[PDB]
C-alpha cells in the first residue's frame, strides 16, 4: 500500500528523507497541483529566485515519490523542472529529472507528452557528457520500438545528425544547426558551447595558415566582431590578429584584419 | 540473447592457431592500399567526370 | 576425497563438479575418511553435501511433469549453487593453484544457471556477481611468491567471467573498471602476462578475453586503435579446425562476430583490408548471410571512395551497426572514404600537383556554400591526420605536402 499525505499548507522545502514518512507533512496531489500553479506564476513573472523555485520543485518531486504518484502530473512535473533547470544552467537537476522522465514514459499508462522534445535533451546531454553508445542505444530504442514518426521528425533527425556532426568536427553545418536549436536545447549547449568553440577553433588554426577574421567570425556565429575577437583574446591569440592592406586588381584598395592561424598552432597545442 | 561464451571446444594446441601456422599462411590482410585501383562503374565513371575536368580547364 | 588431500584434479572431480550433466549408473561420488572436527574439514564435507543435492536436483527438475512454477525450485539451485561457491571460495582462499580450474568450471556454469533465467526483476545474479568477484579477488590478490601456488596465473580467466555477466545487462562503466585494473596489473609485474597464464592450458577463453578488450577498446571506450589489436589477437589465435560433420570452422560463429568489429576496425585504423580468397576470411565471410555481401561492399566503397556506396551501405544496415556498437567507427570511417576521393581527384584529377583548386571535388550561394561546407570537410580531415596539406580560402584551394600528403598508420 502506497503512502497517502494530507498536508494542506501549499510550500514545502526539500530535505532528504531519513524518517519514515510522516503523512502530516506530506501533500496530496490536488495541494501540489495548487502549488505547481503558483510557482508556474513566479517563474513565468520572474518573481522568484531559482533556487527557490528548485527547492520547492524537489520537495513537490519527493512528495510524488513517498506517494507512488506516476501520472500525467508527474511528467508534468518533472519535464517543468528539468525545462527551467535547464534554463538556469542547473545541469543536475536536468539530469535527475532527465533520467526519471524517461523511466516514467517506460510506463504504458502514462501518455508520452512532448517525448521527441526530452529524446533530443538526451542526446544533446550525451554529447557534453563525450557518451555515444548512449545515443547509439537510444537510437536503436527508437528503431525496436516502432517509433518512426519519431525518427522522421526532421527536428529530430537533426538532433542525432549534431552528434555525429560533433564526433566528426563538422563545425561549418553544427555551428549552422545551432540556429535551429529551441529555447531550452540553447541552453544545453551552452553548457559546452565554448569549449566546442575552442575545439573547432584548433582544426581550423591545425588546417590554415591564415584567414580572414570575418571567415572565423562568419563561421562561428558571432553577432559581431568584437566578440569574435574577445573569443580570441580568450585564447590568449590576440597579438596573431593581424593587419594586411589589399589591392586585388591594381584599381582599389581596403585593409582587411588577418589571423596568424599558423601562429596560433604553436599557442593552442599547449592546452590540449 | 544466444550464448556465444559456451564455445564447442574448451582448448586447442599452440601449433593449430592461425598465428602459428601463419608461416605456411600469407597474410590474411592485403596491404595494397595507397596503389590499389578497382575498375568499376563508379571508378570508370569518376575518371570520365575528371577528364571532362580537365578538359575544360586545359 | 584424495584430489584436495594430495591437490590433484581429473575429469571425474569435474565431472562430479558439473552439476548439469547427468552421471551415469555406477556413481564413485563419495567423500573420504570422515571423522574430523576440524572446521574447515567440514567446510568440505558441506560442500560434499552441497553437490550430491545439486546433482540429484537436475533429475527433478527436468521432471516438473507440468507442476508449474520452479522459480522456487530455481532459486533453490541457485543459493545452492551459491553457498556452495561462497565455500569454494573459503576453500581455494587459501589452497594451492591446483584447485583454481576446478573454482572456474564451477562458476562458469553458475552463469549459465543464471542464463538459463530469462527475467531481470527478479535476476540472482546479484549473488553469482559478488562471488565470482571474490573468486577473481581470491585469485587477483595471492600473497604467495613462490609459483608453486600463486592463483594469479588464472587471473584473466575469471576476467571473463565477470565480463560475461557484466554485458548481460548495458554496464559500461563495470566493463571499464576491470580494464583499467588488470592493466596496472601485469604493468607492475603483479599477474603475469596472457601469453603466460592459465588461459593457455584452456585457450577458449584466451580468444575471449582478447575479445572482451577489444570489442571494449573499440565499441565503449573509442580507441580503435587498441580495438583492433586485440581483436585481431582474437582472431589469430583461434584454432584451424573443423567440424567433420560440416566440415566449416569449429569456431564459426565466435570467429563471426570477431570479425564484424575486427573488419571495419582494420579499415579505420590501419587502412588493412582482408584477402576474401584466404582460407580464413573465406571460410567466415562466405558462410555468413550477414557478412557475405555488406563487408566486400563496405570494404569497397572505402578502397575505391565512393561515398555514395558507403552512405547507402550504412543506411541499409544501420540497425545492424547500432547493435554490434560500431556507430562512431561507421561514422569515422566514413570520413576515410571522403578522403580517399579527395585522393583520387589528386591521383587522376590534378596531375599529382600539390596545389589543388577546390572546384575538382565539386564535379562527383549554392556553389560558395558547398565550397565553405567542403573547406570544413577538408579541414577536419587535415586535423584528424588523414591529410598532410594545409587550406587557402582565398584561391580556394588545398595545399598538400610534397611528402607524405595521405598518410596512414601502418
Amino acid at each position: 500500500i502506497h503512502v497517502v499525505g494530507r498536508c494542506q499548507t501549499l510550500e514545502k522545502s526539500y530535505l532528504r528523507l531519513t524518517s519514515e514518512p510522516n503523512p502530516d507533512l506530506i501533500r496530496p496531489p490536488n495541494i501540489l497541483q495548487k502549488m505547481y500553479c503558483l510557482l508556474m506564476d513566479k517563474y513565468q513573472s520572474k518573481t522568484a529566485t531559482y533556487t527557490y523555485l528548485c527547492d520547492q520543485f524537489k520537495s513537490m518531486r519527493q512528495d510524488l515519490r513517498v506517494q507512488m504518484i506516476e501520472n500525467s502530473f508527474t511528467i508534468k512535473v518533472y519535464q517543468t523542472h528539468a525545462r527551467i533547470a535547464l534554463e538556469n544552467g542547473d545541469l543536475g537537476e536536468f539530469n535527475q529529472c532527465q533520467n526519471r522522465i524517461m523511466a516514467l514514459f517506460e510506463n504504458p499508462t502514462i501518455p508520452k507528452k512532448s517525448y521527441s522534445e526530452f529524446i533530443c535533451y538526451s542526446v544533446l546531454y550525451s554529447m557534453l557528457t563525450e557518451d555515444y553508445p548512449s545515443i547509439s542505444h537510444l537510437k536503436l530504442k527508437l528503431i525496436d520500438d516502432g517509433s518512426s514518426e519519431i525518427l522522421e521528425d526532421e527536428h529530430v533527425k537533426m538532433i542525432f545528425e549534431l552528434s555525429d556532426m560533433k564526433l566528426v568536427g563538422n563545425y561549418h553545418y553544427f555551428m549552422k544547426n545551432y540556429l535551429k536549436l529551441h529555447k531550452f536545447e540553447k541552453c544545453l549547449i551552452n553548457s559546452f558551447l565554448n569549449l566546442e568553440k575552442l575545439i573547432f577553433l584548433t582544426i581550423i588554426c591545425k588546417s590554415y595558415n591564415q584567414v580572414n577574421l570575418d571567415f572565423v567570425k562568419s563561421e562561428f556565429n558571432f553577432n559581431s566582431i568584437e566578440e569574435t575577437t574577445n573569443f580570441l583574446n580568450e585564447q590568449n591569440l590576440t597579438e596573431f590578429i593581424l593587419n594586411k592592406q589589399i589591392t586585388d586588381s591594381n584599381g582599389k584598395s581596403s585593409n582587411i584584419k588577418i589571423l596568424n592561424t599558423k601562429g596560433c598552432r604553436v599557442q593552442l597545442i599547449q592546452n590540449y | 540473447d544466444d550464448e556465444f561464451e559456451d564455445f564447442p571446444i574448451d582448448t586447442w594446441a599452440n601449433g593449430e592457431t592461425i598465428k602459428s601456422n601463419a608461416v605456411t599462411q600469407t597474410n590474411i590482410w592485403e596491404e595494397n592500399w595507397d596503389d590499389v585501383e578497382v575498375d568499376d562503374d563508379f571508378t570508370n565513371e569518376l575518371k570520365a567526370e575528371l577528364d571532362r575536368y580537365k578538359r575544360e580547364n586545359q | 576425497g584424495c584430489y584436495f588431500e594430495e591437490k590433484r584434479y581429473d575429469d571425474k572431480l569435474l565431472d562430479f563438479i558439473r552439476y548439469d550433466v547427468k552421471t551415469p549408473k555406477k556413481t564413485k561420488y563419495i567423500l573420504q575418511r570422515p571423522t574430523a572436527t576440524d572446521e574447515e574439514s567440514v567446510r568440505l564435507q558441506r560442500f560434499y553435501q552441497l553437490g550430491v543435492d545439486l546433482k540429484l536436483k537436475y533429475s527433478k527438475r527436468r521432471s516438473l511433469k507440468k507442476q508449474g512454477r520452479i522459480k522456487n525450485a530455481t532459486e533453490e539451485l541457485l543459493r545452492l549453487a551459491n553457498e556452495q561457491l561462497k565455500l569454494f571460495n573459503r576453500i581455494v582462499e587459501r589452497e594451492t593453484n591446483w584447485i583454481i580450474y576446478p573454482l572456474w568450471v564451477m562458476a562458469k556454469q553458475l552463469i549459465r544457471l543464471a542464463n538459463e533465467s530469462s527475467e531481470l526483476n527478479k535476476d540472482s545474479i546479484e549473488e553469482c556477481g559478488r562471488t565470482i568477484h571474490r573468486s577473481f579477488t581470491i585469485c587477483l590478490n595471492d600473497r604467495n611468491p613462490r609459483l608453486n601456488e600463486n592463483k594469479k596465473i588464472g587471473c584473466y580467466m575469471f576476467a571473463n567471467l565477470e565480463f560475461s555477466i557484466y554485458h548481460r545487462l548495458s554496464n559500461k562503466d563495470m566493463i571499464k573498471n576491470l580494464v583499467k585494473v588488470l592493466e596496472s596489473r601485469v604493468n607492475a609485474r603483479d599477474i603475469p602476462p596472457l601469453n603466460k597464464s592459465l588461459a593457455m592450458e584452456h585457450k577458449s577463453q584466451v580468444v575471449l578475453y582478447n575479445y572482451y578488450l577489444g570489442q571494449y577498446y573499440g565499441c565503449l571506450e573509442n580507441d580503435h586503435e587498441r580495438g583492433f589489436f586485440h581483436l585481431n589477437e582474437a582472431l589469430l589465435q583461434c584454432p584451424m579446425l573443423y567440424v567433420e560433420s560440416t566440415g566449416k570452422f569449429v569456431l564459426q560463429g565466435q570467429m563471426e562476430k570477431i570479425m564484424i568489429l575486427l573488419v571495419p576496425l582494420a579499415l579505420l585504423t590501419k587502412r588493412l583490408y582482408p584477402h576474401w580468397d584466404h582460407p580464413v576470411i573465406a571460410g567466415v565471410i562466405t558462410r555468413s548471410k550477414r557478412l557475405s555481401q555488406v563487408y566486400p561492399t563496405l570494404v569497397r566503397s572505402v578502397i575505391s571512395g565512393n561515398l555514395s556506396l558507403y552512405e547507402a551501405t550504412a543506411a541499409s544496415h544501420e540497425r545492424f551497426f547500432l547493435s554490434q556498437g560500431l556507430h562512431v567507427v561507421i561514422t569515422l570511417l566514413r570520413e576515410v572514404v571522403f578522403t580517399r576521393l579527395v585522393q583520387r581527384c589528386w591521383q587522376w584529377g590534378n596531375d599529382r600537383k600539390s596545389i589543388m583548386p577546390l572546384k575538382i571535388l565539386l564535379a562527383t550561394e549554392d556553389e560558395e556554400e558547398q565550397l565553405d561546407a567542403l573547406e570544413c570537410r577538408l579541414a577536419s580531415a587535415i586535423a584528424s591526420g588523414l591529410l598532410r596539406a594545409y587550406l587557402s580560402h582565398s584561391n580556394r584551394c588545398i595545399v598538400f605536402s610534397k611528402k607524405e600528403p595521405f598518410p596512414h598508420s601502418k
